[PDB]
């Protein structure tokens, strides 16, 4: 099935701007039907910083109905955007093309002012 | 070393 | 300094629903100024499932300006609500009591229909 | 574990 082979940790999930999430799953030590999520995210969102290099991602995945939540802190060897994003959503394997539908929040500073911006990303399996 | 940007939205 | 006490310990934070997050921070082996978030969350929100027992949390924290993003999958030994929540936000240590301000998304199913519900939690430090 | 339809509805 499609919800299997997601679990292989072999695939790319590409959003509407060409940003890429590469997920890796490991069984949760304590939670039934749950996986720890690792992997990398390559940003391509228009007008944003920290594009084009891998950032580690972390979170958790519920295999019972294929729901996921994962986050990235925008700090690596290439660029630091002093920010973090969290995506939460679900895999839809019903169509011939699998889609991960997410809502996200981006926390960041503008001067000394903190803010949290909202958006939506849909990722298609390549 | 990494480049530093004020935010993910603004250099 | 408030930023370093957070890194050194297991701190507890109560939100406006009476729910409690406990955070532990471990330095990332690859990301500078970045920490793996572990800990647990106890849901005490009225009208909800999966209340009154700890769920593990996971995510990441940026020490430079004290921004966090963390998640819970609602499956443990006690109850399974077949869902997950992600919080993202920032710590404010400027007042006499520290506050964590977040926006959250809850992904879940109603019958065969998926949905993602949005909200906001403000957590006050337990000291 | 007691299974709820979701976090909102039992």
């Amino acid at each position: 099935s499609p919800d299997m082979k997601l679990l292989a940790g072999a695939s790319n999930w590409v959003n509407q701007s060409g940003s890429v999430a590469q997920f890796v799953f490991t069984p949760s030590p304590t939670q039934p039907q749950t996986y720890e999520v690792s992997g990398n995210y390559i940003n391509n969102a228009q007008g944003t910083g920290c594009k084009g290099t891998p950032y580690p991602l972390s979170g958790a995945y519920y295999s019972g109905n294929q729901i996921i939540s994962f986050s990235v802190v925008w700090s690596n060897a290439s660029a630091n955007c002093q920010s973090a994003t969290g995506w939460t959503g679900y895999f839809d394997f019903s169509g011939s093309q699998a889609v991960l539908k997410t809502d996200w929040n981006l926390a960041f500073y503008s001067g000394s002012t903190p803010a949290i911006q909202q958006g939506q990303d849909d990722f298609m399996q390549s | 070393v990494a480049t530093v940007s004020e935010s993910f939205l603004t250099e």
